[PDB]
RNA sequence: GUUUGACCUCAAAUCAGGUAGGAGUACCCGCUGAACUUAAGCAUAUCAAUAAGCGGAGGAAAAGAAACCAACCGGGAUUGCCUUAGUAACGGCGAGUGAAGCGGCAAAAGCUCAAAUUUGAAAUCUGGUACCUUCGGUGCCCGAGUUGUAAUUUGGAGAGGG
RNA sequence: GUUCUUUGUAAAGUGCCUUCGAAGAGUCGAGUUGUUUGGGAAUGCAGCUCUAAGUGGGUGGUAAAUUCCAUCUAAAGCUAA
RNA sequence: UUGACAUUGUGAAGAGACAUAGUUUC
C-alpha cells in the first residue's frame, strides 16, 4: 500500500500518518527524548543484554512500559518475523481515551503489582527427584 | 541507540548478571562443537564495531581453543601467536571460501577460550557491489589470518610506530636482512 | 662471523636505474602535462639546535595558511598545493612567508576551465625551481657599535648560575612563606 | 614564558613572534558528555558493584583509606588508578548514605 | 663514570678562533673594512650562519671594530674583540 | 483449542548458482627451529632470531597516513639510498664489538567505518522470471533486513537550529 | 575537434550567532614465567593471575613519591610510487 | 611428590566486624 500512496502523490504533484514505532535504537531514542507514550518489551530476547536495561531506562525517564511474551507477536504487530520492542508515540483522538485507560490498567496490573517481586532473585527450584529426596529427609527428621 | 548501553554493560564484567550469563553461555558452548556456525553475533555492538554488517555475505563462527603453554614434541615454551590467532586460522581453514575480517573474545574457562570470528563472502554480489567492502575481494587478501594481517596478527608481529618497535617496524626478517647486507658501489666509498 | 657472502649488494645497475628513473620522469610528465611533476611545498624551520639556523621545504601548508591565502584545503589539493593537517603555526614570520608563497603561486599559475577551450601553454616541470626556497636575511652587512660594558661572557655565566640555583631559592621562599 | 634570546639559562631560545594555533579537537578525546554520563550512571545502577569494589567499600568503612588504597593498587596496578578507584568508592558511600 | 652520556643543551658546537674570525667576510669587502675601520659602520659577522657554536681567542686581530654574533664566546675572545673596538651580540 | 498456527534453533536434497584444494616458490608475509664453528669461565655467549621443517600471497609483497619523532625559531604517512658512524659507548679504552633522532636524496596521495531518530513513511540489498541498447538496465515476484540495510559525520573535525 | 537531453529551485563550497560535539574492554595497564634486544635498570612477543578511566589515556630510554610541562589519541579498516 | 591461584556454584548451624534494623569474614 505504500506504492498506492506514491502514485497518488505523483498525480497531485497525504495526511499525517499514525503508526507503531519499532526498532531498538529508534525506540530507545524515543524513550530518552520522552516521546513514547507506551512501550512494549519482548521477554524472550537472545542475547538478553539488548533489552535488559530497558525497564530501568523507562522508569528513570517516566515512560510507561510493559513486558510482553512474544517477539514474534511484536513482529506480527510491525510486519516482521520478530521485533524486540514496540512503542506507541502518537495516537488518534478516537483512541486517546483507550490509550489512557490502557496505561492506567498497565500501571495497576504490571507496575504496581510486580514492583516488589521483581527485586528478588529467581530460579530457586530443585529437580523432581531432588525435591522428593529432600521432602523424604525432612519428613524422616521431623517424625520417625 | 542501545549500542552505548551494550558497550558499558559489556565492560561491567564482574556484575552478577554478566557472571550468570557467561556461566550459562560457557556451558552451552561446551555442549556444542569445537567449531560451529553462530546464527547471530552474541555481541552485535562489538561485531559492528569490528566491521560486521547485518546483511547477506557476513558470517559468524564460534570457536573454542585450548589454553596454556605450547608443548614441544619431545619424548614452559610460549607460542609467539595468540590463541585468538589460532582460532582465526582454524575457522579460516574451515571456511576457506570466505575471508576472515576480525574476531572477538566471548568467554573462557580453565580449559578453553572462546572466540567469535567474522567472515566476509567475496563471491556474494552484495559484497562485490558494495564499494565499502569490495576491497576484500582482491586476491591479495587471501588468508589474511594465515599471513598475520588481521588485528591480532599485527599486534603479535609488533607493527607499530616508535622507538619501541625498531626491530619490528616493517618486517623483523626484512629489517634483519636489510641491516646484515654488505653494500658495495661501483666507485667504492 | 655471519654468512656475509650470501648477502652482498653490488650496485651494477646504478646507470640502468638512473636511465629508468629519467624515463619514468619523462613518462609521468607526458601523462600529466601541462601540470608540473611536484606540488608546492612550504618553508619550515628545521628542528634541533644543530639545524635550526636553516629553513627547508616542509610537507604541506597548514589549514591556517591556506585559509589566510583564501583557499580551501580540497581546492588547493586539486590545484596542486601540498596541504599538511598536522603542522601547527606558532611563528609569525614563517606564517607570513608561507602566505606569500601561496599568493605568488596563485598569481603565477593558470587554471584551465572545466568546460571550454583550453589556452595551450608549455609545461614547467618544477614548481620547486619556479619558487625556490630562500634563506631569510638576519641582519644588514654593517651597523654601529653600541657597547655598554655588557660582558657577554659574564651574562652567560650568570644565566647558567641562575638556572642552576632556581630551584633552591624557590624552596627557601616556600620555607619563608610557611614560617608563619 | 617568553624566550630570553640567549643559548643557555632559563627560557633560552630565539625570540620569535608568537602565534596561538586553534585548539585541536582530538585533544578533548576523553571529555565527559551528557549522553555518556547518563548511560554510565544508568549502567552502574543496573549492574551494581564488583566483588573487589565491595571489598574496598568494606575496607573503607571498617579500616583506613590508606589500606584501601594499598589493596586497590594491588588489584588494579598503578597507584593513580588506585586513588581514582578509592575516590569513586568514597563518592558512592557519600551519595548512598549521607545524601 | 661508566656508560656516561654527554647529553647537554648544545651537543653540536664547533669552535672558531679570532685569527680565523676575519675569514668569514668575503675578500672583496674585507679589504674595504680593513682600510676604513669605522665605529658606525662595523661589519657584522654571523658565526652561527657560518656554522660555528663557540668563538675562542687563540689569535690576534687588527684594531678594526667588528660586530660579532655568536651563541657562546670565551672571556679572552670577548676581551680582544672589545680591545679592538667591537662588541659581542649573543644569539640563540 | 487434546486444535490451528507465529517464531527460534537445528537438519536434509545428485535442490539453484558459486567457491577451496594442487603446482610453482627467485623475491614476499608468518610459524617453528638446530648443530658444526668462534670464544669465555658471576655454568655462558657466538654461529643465529640462520640451515632444515610447516602455513599463506602478488607482480611485487609487507608497511603506511602518528596513542610518531622531539625538547628546537620545532618537524609531520609509509618505503629505499647516502648519511648519522666505525661516532658516542664497551674492551691490558689496544686488537676488535658497536645505536637512533636530526641532514641530503629517490618517490610522493590520500582516506574509510563504529559510536546520532529517516521516524511524514528501509529511503537499502541477493535471487527468480519476462523483455532490452547485456562486465549491465527496467517491470513483476519469492526473500534478506528494525537483534538495523541506505543517506548524513570521522576528530584535520563535525552536527541541530537562526 | 562535431553532435545528443541540458541537468536544476537536485548536489556541493564559503561568512556570523547559539546549543552541542557520541570517538573501539578480558582491552589499556600491572605481577609472574618463557623467549627476544639490551652493560644493567629495562624493550618487543606469548602463556597464567589481577584488571581500569573520561578535564581521560599512551609516550617523554636511572629507580620511587609530589607538582608541573610537552606531544599524540590505542585496543576497527583501505591505499599507487 | 607437595603447596598456591583460576575453573568454583547453592543452603543450614555456630563464632566476628557498620555501634542490639542483616552487608561481609572463619
Ligand atoms: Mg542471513
Ligand atoms: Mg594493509
Ligand atoms: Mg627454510
Ligand atoms: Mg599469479
Ligand atoms: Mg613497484
Ligand atoms: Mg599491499
Ligand atoms: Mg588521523
Amino acid at each position: 500500500e505504500k506504492k498506492e500512496r506514491l502514485t497518488k502523490e505523483a498525480a497531485a504533484v497525504s495526511p499525517k500518518p499514525y503508526a507503531v514505532k519499532y526498532g531498538l535504537n529508534h525506540v530507545v531514542a524515543l524513550i530518552e527524548n520522552k516521546k513514547a507514550k507506551l512501550v512494549l518489551i519482548a521477554n524472550d530476547v537472545d542475547p538478553i543484554e539488548l533489552v535488559v536495561f530497558l525497564p530501568a531506562l523507562c522508569k528513570k525517564m517516566g515512560v510507561p512500559y510493559a513486558i510482553v511474551k512474544g517477539k514474534a507477536r511484536l513482529g506480527t504487530l510491525v510486519n516482521q518475523k520478530t521485533s524486540a520492542v514496540a512503542a506507541l508515540t502518537e495516537v488518534r483522538a478516537e483512541d486517546e481515551a483507550a490509550l489512557a485507560k490502557l496505561v492506567s490498567t498497565i500501571d495497576a496490573n504490571f507496575a504496581d503489582k510486580y514492583d516488589e517481586v521483581k527485586k528478588h532473585w529467581g530460579g530457586g527450584i530443585l529437580g523432581n527427584k531432588a525435591q522428593a529426596k529432600m521432602d523424604k529427609r525432612a519428613k524422616n527428621s521431623d517424625s520417625a | 541507540g542501545a549500542y552505548k548501553y551494550l558497550e558499558e554493560l559489556q565492560r561491567k564484567k564482574q556484575s552478577d548478571v554478566l557472571r550468570f550469563l557467561q556461566r550459562v553461555r560457557v556451558w552451552e558452548y561446551r555442549q556444542k562443537n569445537v567449531i560451529h556456525r553462530a546464527a547471530r553475533p552474541t555481541r552485535p555492538d562489538k561485531a559492528r564495531r569490528l566491521g560486521y554488517k547485518a546483511k547477506q555475505g557476513f558470517v559468524i563462527y564460534r570457536v573454542r581453543v585450548r589454553r596454556g603453554n605450547r608443548k614441544r614434541p619431545v619424548p614452559e615454551l610460549k607460542y609467539q601467536r595468540s590463541l585468538r590467532a589460532t582460532a582465526e586460522e582454524r575457522v579460516g581453514r574451515r571456511a576457506a571460501n570466505l575471508r576472515v575480517l576480525n574476531s572477538y573474545w566471548v568467554n573462557q574457562d580453565s580449559t578453553y577460550k572462546y572466540f567469535e570470528v567474522i567472515l566476509v563472502d567475496p563471491q556474494h554480489k552484495a559484497i562485490r557491489r558494495d564499494a565499502r567492502y569490495n576491497w576484500i575481494c582482491d586476491p591479495v587478501h587471501k588468508h589474511r589470518e594465515a599471513r598475520g594481517l588481521t588485528a591480532t596478527g599485527k599486534k603479535s608481529r609488533g607493527i607499530n610506530k616508535g622507538h619501541k618497535f625498531n626491530n619490528t617496524k616493517a618486517g623483523r626478517r626484512k629489517t634483519w636482512k636489510r641491516q646484515n647486507t654488505l653494500s658495495l658501489w661501483r666507485y667504492r666509498k | 662471523r655471519k654468512h656475509w657472502q650470501e648477502r652482498v649488494k653490488v650496485h651494477f645497475d646504478q646507470a640502468g636505474k638512473k636511465v629508468s628513473r629519467r624515463n619514468a620522469r619523462a613518462t609521468r610528465a607526458a601523462k600529466i602535462a601541462p601540470r608540473p611533476l611536484d606540488l608546492l611545498r612550504p618553508v619550515v624551520r628545521a628542528p634541533t639546535v644543530k639545524y635550526n639556523r636553516k629553513v627547508r621545504a616542509g610537507r604541506g601548508f597548514t589549514l591556517a595558511e591556506v585559509k589566510a591565502a583564501g583557499l580551501t584545503a580540497a581546492y588547493a589539493r586539486t590545484i596542486g598545493i601540498a596541504v599538511d593537517h598536522r603542522r601547527q603555526n606558532r611563528n609569525q614570520e614563517i606564517f607570513d612567508a608561507n602566505v606569500q608563497r601561496l599568493k605568488e603561486y596563485q598569481s603565477k599559475i593558470i587554471v584551465f576551465p572545466r568546460n571550454g577551450k583550453a589556452p595551450e601553454a608549455e609545461q614547467v616541470l618544477s614548481a620547486a625551481a619556479t619558487f625556490p626556497i630562500a634563506q631569510p636575511a638576519t641582519d644588514v652587512e654593517a651597523r654601529a657599535v653600541q657597547d655598554n660594558g655588557e660582558s657577554a661572557f659574564r651574562t652567560l655565566r650568570l644565566a647558567r648560575s641562575e638556572k642552576k640555583f632556581r630551584g633552591i631559592r624557590e624552596k627557601r621562599a616556600r620555607e619563608k612563606a610557611e614560617a608563619e | 614564558t617568553v624566550k630570553t634570546g640567549i643559548a643557555i639559562g632559563l627560557n633560552k631560545g630565539k625570540k620569535v613572534t608568537s602565534m596561538t594555533p586553534a585548539p585541536k579537537i582530538s585533544y578533548k578525546k576523553g571529555a565527559a558528555s551528557n549522553r555518556t554520563k547518563f548511560v554510565r550512571s544508568l549502567v552502574r545502577e543496573i549492574a551494581g558493584l564488583s566483588p573487589y569494589e565491595r571489598r574496598l567499600i568494606d575496607l573503607i568503612r571498617n579500616s583506613g583509606e590508606k589500606r584501601a588504597r594499598k589493596v586497590a593498587k594491588k588489584r588494579l596496578g598503578s597507584f593513580t588508578r588506585a586513588k581514582a578507584k578509592v575516590e569513586e568508592m568514597n563518592n558512592i558511600i557519600a551519595a548512598s548514605r549521607r545524601h | 663514570m661508566r656508560y656516561f652520556h654527554k647529553q647537554q643543551a648544545h651537543f653540536w658546537k664547533p669552535v672558531l678562533n679570532l685569527d680565523k674570525l676575519w675569514t668569514l667576510i668575503p675578500e672583496d669587502k674585507r679589504d674595504q673594512y680593513l682600510k676604513s675601520a669605522s665605529k658606525e659602520t662595523a661589519p657584522v659577522i654571523d658565526t652561527l650562519a657560518a656554522g660555528y657554536g663557540k668563538i675562542l681567542g687563540k689569535g690576534r686581530i687588527p684594531n678594526v671594530p667588528v660586530i660579532v654574533k655568536a651563541r657562546f664566546v670565551s672571556k679572552l675572545a670577548e676581551e680582544k674583540i672589545r680591545a679592538a673596538g667591537g662588541v659581542v651580540e649573543l644569539i640563540a
